[PDB]
DNA sequence: GTTGTAT
DNA sequence: GATCATACAAC
DNA sequence: GATCATACAACGT
DNA sequence: ACGTTGTAT
């Protein structure tokens, strides 16, 4: 028995809880920002990299460093799920671009797990560090931890497009996210097309993004369905196994497949196959061995009596998937189904934001430093004043007052001459200082230039993401037919 | 009073700390999310008159399940085995073992949804024990806490804050129930496009 | 098939890979160095938690965090592995004195396990920074970790006897170890006493160290084990549940037992009582209630009429475990080599390893004493002719024949002229040179001091036992075992 | 090579039904199991993983020793059949390779493994199919594994040959068996700590 | 059945 | 360590 | 997240 | 032959 107790109506807590539970998967779980193509975890476990000094440069850290870091810091959930996402995050044929390497074993195409967590080291790739580029010059916003003793970043500056470049997924609640990988280049011409001329059409976008640019490759079937995917954001696709029938010593056929369709699993479609075979649907088959090394990638061979007729059973029995565009991201808070350009869109003003945010902080960093010397110029300029006010000082507080009344200084400059090392009183050091000096104005002077004009700032961005299609984009994987 | 003497054979779960009483108007079951907060309750929880029943994981949505399903999952089996009231078509309230059922889930909002899942299971198959008013929700103010930080804060009635479970109507809930855990997906869509405010 | 294939005889490697392995166990994992009694994974929890600020004072922080840095820099092994070792150095009824404070589900008695790690957090018990103290003065060496980039401590300074005070267990390969807790100040009493009079017998030491103290309690019978124990380092004693005889407000009797022996589950007692029961292997029970709350332990069985408690008691101690026995097997790590100890001989060890402690720190803080002072007389020097200094600065292109003239001149070391170069203008104020001088003068008695210390046995003797006696203040427990015969 | 289409939970086969070419690894856990598996030429090369420290028959019951599933399956996965039907002539490997970790612990379970193969698979080891693994193992690419311990043509490989099959007893009776104080005396005799 | 973040 | 159920939406 | 089999010594039942 | 204890696979 109660002493204290309430009544509670079992819809307004229901409608509540649910609602509750809702908002947090959408809008911090399930899908990601528009801006820099991450969800939640993703995010927080580059950051933790980050923080943790695994850049490409620096060399691999146990998983279970990361882990443990991530979990403690940031990411408020299970070992399990952030070592799962990392592990993905690693993976040639999950992400197209990869975004963490790691040594051990991390799974194999063939549905094996990642090894535990004690076995395998990673580190940032080389792509990665474009996601986290001047993540320390006030380009993104942060927000305290869960458990408000930490910060982390709200968004990634992310140089490159990653939401369309690896695509997204995927299931939340009321509603799911698919988004394609898509060649690095191609999207950055895209960008840049939609940067130029503003009155771009889908078409003239498809031009230069021809579709999606699969991982494991293979080959889509149509096109209809991509422009009507990214004029509408919703839309369906056919995908198909990159194949060849060859010929054997014996004098007989031999159809081998080498690349298989996205999120496809070659030991799956072997039993599903041979599942298949034992059910007299699939005849002519004498031997179904995948042959697939570490250098590349499953034969299935025929008996005579039509190899053409078979393999199109073995394609239209499974081999052949559907990919249903439903480009669902979360944007300005809310979610929302956007189209190729609403995206680009995004990826562009999120960019502009950054690398304004980005020049202003390099201003001021730099309009301080200037300050300061000016300060020092003044001090070495008289020295022996100096050094008899602060020697005529019994506190450095009246010292401080005394210089800044004497040779006009802030208080930054009195205490930065203050806090001058007696070896920085050399002849050729004045002259240093003076050379630093002007190349900090001439420096001022161009970041200001670049806050005036807009022009600039768009030219920035699209040189930068130039460099980074020169210096990380791949040749097309998928072929697109008709 | 009556109370237990050991010895029995009970058949009830492996799990369920049972308490140490036999009257079903003083004692009380907890639901509890994992043994993580299973053992918190378990021990620090007054032996004599509470009940803890861990439930692992996220509960299955019986709006989206076939009776198959529903009878064959071992979770709500152990659950009604807890209550020993009987499925369905044996379903005695006068012959429950505890006549209240606290819903004692996490306060995160993974918690919210296995409140909710639990919620529905009990509307959907235990519809009498929440009508008799026997379902009560703990208001804490789980795993990351103390033996007397539980108590204390939040099973210890003279200081606690429960919540009893009582249906308005039961149209306006049937609805309810169809919608955010039935299978009917844009509904719930509309739901949550017209109901939250981000 | 292949190329290059050796031959291997299979006496050979079966011989070279089970010494390979047992040796790994014995010396590496089983068994704890009888300096700091620990073994391994401890050590490199209490470390790793050091490292990673996560002391008395400073907050908690989440326990696979710091379970990720100890395996990740120390301890190549399952997380699980640590994990479990730390919650079990957190447990009152597993540790004598817990090293570990945790915060959320860490266990229970019962045989409940703790809470996953993504909900529990922990740090250093007050107690642990006295395993830690004065770490960072060489008061111990380093090796490299296995990943060949951090770097770890052999063994800690162990302010308090950990080994005889927490007990050690267990099983290793060929070997096994079983030494019970003890209490602090009784240790501590026979740590000096040995000190003082090293002509001591071991009645003289069980004058002060009457025998086991077990972190739950209970009784003890036969000290004779404890004295063939403590002499010869093997030995048996018995371990009876504290227990009481209640009477109903039915009239009938009522056995209560207050206290169960160390490692036993409660549960498991009450499981195995009622396996018992119900099998008619013993007769005369009522009723068996566990009424323990978070305040006491309580275990009821209560009995009918016409039928003796005493006789059911009795057969619960001879049948289940609510009395059992214990095999002190006080096994050690010493030179590198597993030993069986007597309590005099573990003794020597830990004031041996303690003398090393203090000595090595007070070197250490004797040479950074003198260096500090070293520096500051060059400081003196200069901040008295500053004039010439700044002189032969200014005249200066080069920092290095700056330095070069400022030696030459003020007849100064290399490190007292880059002391000198490395000046700050706002210590050329004029109430800037007493300070220094003050802080001089003052190094001038600490480094008499600690030359004393180190030119004097007596004195590093002395210092250990005033903070012993320090520690036991701070830290030492009534004692909860009672010894009868 | 084989055909496919025919009807352990583990295991992952070989392609090629030669019991002269084809060899199996026991490997311990999925971890090394991946790598393992993931370079290993699917022709005449299969894996077995072994979860967990194998059970020591030396000191165990034959209850127990029936019972266990490692054993169950490394004999099942051998096809040479157990105690009376060990037909040596229906083995389906040439070469059984002890892969273990490289830690003192992955010795351990090639001690384990050796005990097993010695004593209850002793024709396998007698006919020169028991190899010994030499790594210079989860913590690998399987490009490194390949390259390093999996590949023929290049790889070190130990042949477990058996001399004196009265020492081999012997040793595995004072290792292995029942007592113990041996055991205390061999290590207390054969080590050398400081 | 499966996809991926979660309990 | 491996192996187990399941929410959620969409083929 | 909860459980599951095993080495290893020493004692117990 | 089993269980039970604590660091390991
Ligand atoms: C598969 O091995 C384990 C078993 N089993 C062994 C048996 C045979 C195979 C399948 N059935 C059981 C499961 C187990 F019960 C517990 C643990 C375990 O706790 C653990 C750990 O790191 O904490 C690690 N391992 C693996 C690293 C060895 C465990
Ligand atoms: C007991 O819940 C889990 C199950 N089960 C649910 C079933 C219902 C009752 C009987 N036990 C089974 C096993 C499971 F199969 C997997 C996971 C799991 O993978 C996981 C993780 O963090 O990666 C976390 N949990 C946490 C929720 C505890 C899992
Ligand atoms: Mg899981
Ligand atoms: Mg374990």
């Amino acid at each position: 028995q109660d002493k204290n107790l309430v009544n509670v109506n079992l819809t307004k807590e229901m409608k509540a809880s649910f609602i509750d539970y809702a908002m947090s998967v959408i809008v911090a779980r399930a899908l990601p920002d528009v801006r820099d193509g991450l969800k939640p975890v993703h995010r927080r476990i580059l950051y933790g990299m980050n923080e943790l000094g695994v850049t490409p440069d620096k060399p691999h850290k146990k998983s279970a460093r990361i882990t443990g870091d991530v979990m403690g810091k940031y990411h408020p959930h299970g070992d399990s799920s952030i070592y799962e996402a990392m592990v993905r995050m690693a993976q040639w044929w999950s992400y197209r671009y990869m975004l963490v390497d790691g040594h051990g074993n991390f799974g194999s195409m063939d549905g094996d797990s990642a090894a535990a967590q004690r076995y395998t080291e990673a580190r940032m790739s080389k792509i990665a560090l474009e996601m986290l580029r001047d993540i320390n010059k006030n380009t993104v916003d942060f927000v305290d931890n869960y458990d408000a003793n930490e910060r982390e970043p709200l968004v990634l500056p992310a140089r490159f497009p990653n939401l369309l470049v690896n695509g997204a997924t995927g299931i939340a609640v009321g509603m799911a996210t698919n988004i394609p990988p898509h060649n690095l280049g191609e999207t950055i011409d895209a960008v840049k097309l939609v940067m130029d001329n503003p009155e771009v059409t889908t078409k003239d976008l498809m031009e230069v993004l021809p579709g999606p640019d699969f991982p494991t490759g293979a080959l889509v079937m149509g096109k209809s369905g991509i422009h009507k995917a990214y004029e509408t954001g919703k839309g369906s696709i056919v995908l198909r196994s990159r194949t060849e029938i060859e010929t054997t010593k014996t004098g007989r056929e031999r159809i081998v497949v080498t690349e298989f369709p996205y999120m496809v699993n070659k030991t799956k479609v072997h039993e599903h196959i041979v599942r298949l075979v034992q059910e007299k649907r699939i005849e002519g088959i004498t031997a179904v061995r995948d042959e697939s090394n570490r250098e590349g990638v499953f034969v299935i061979e025929v008996k005579r009596d039509s190899a053409n007729v078979i393999l199109n059973n073995l394609f239209k029995m499974t081999m052949q998937t559907n990919f249903g565009f439903n480009m669902l991201a979360i944007q300005n808070g809310i979610p929302k189904i956007l189209s190729l350009r609403q995206i680009l869109d995004a990826y562009i003003e999120h960019q502009k934001e950054v690398v304004v945010r980005r020049t202003r902080f390099d201003k001021e960093k730099a309009e301080a430093r200037a300050h300061i010397l000016e300060g020092l110029l003044i001090a070495l300029d008289h020295i022996d004043e100096v050094i008899r006010i602060i020697r005529a000082s019994e506190t450095d507080a009246e010292a401080q007052a005394e210089l800044m009344s004497k040779f006009k200084l802030s208080e930054r400059q009195s205490q930065a001459i203050l806090d001058m090392r007696l070896r920085r009183l050399t002849g050729l050091e004045r002259d240093k200082i003076q050379s630093e000096y002007d190349d900090l104005l001439a420096l001022i002077a161009d970041l200001a230039d670049i806050l005036a004009k807009p022009e600039r700032v768009s030219q920035i961005i699209k040189d930068e993401l130039d460099e980074v299609k020169r210096k990380f984009s791949d040749k097309r994987r998928t072929e697109l037919m008709v | 009073k009556h109370m237990k003497s050991g010895l029995e054979i009970s058949n009830l779960p492996g799990k369920l700390a049972d308490c140490s009483s036999n009257n079903p108007a003083e004692t009380e079951l907890f639901i509890v999310e994992g043994d993580s907060a299973g053992g918190s309750a378990k021990s620090g929880r007054n032996r004599e008159f509470q009940a803890i029943l861990p439930i692992r994981g996220k509960i299955l949505n019986v709006e989206k399940a076939s009776m198959d399903k529903i009878l064959a999952n071992e979770e709500i089996r152990s659950l009604f085995t807890a209550m020993g009231t009987g499925f369905g078509a044996e379903f005695d309230v006068s012959k429950a073992r505890y006549q209240k059922l606290v819903l004692m889930t996490d306060a995160d909002v993974d918690g919210a949804h296995i409140r909710t899942l639990l919620l529905t299971l009990i509307y959907r198959y235990m519809k009498p024990i929440l009508e008799a008013g026997y379902v009560y929700i703990a208001q804490p103010p789980l795993g990351e806490m103390d033996d007397h930080q539980l108590w204390e804060t939040t099973m210890d009635p003279e200081h606690r804050l429960m919540a009893r479970v009582s249906v308005d109507d039961a149209a306006e809930a049937d609805k309810i129930f169809d919608m955010l855990m039935g299978d009917r997906v844009e509904p719930r869509r509309e739901f949550i496009e017209e109901n939250a405010v981000y």
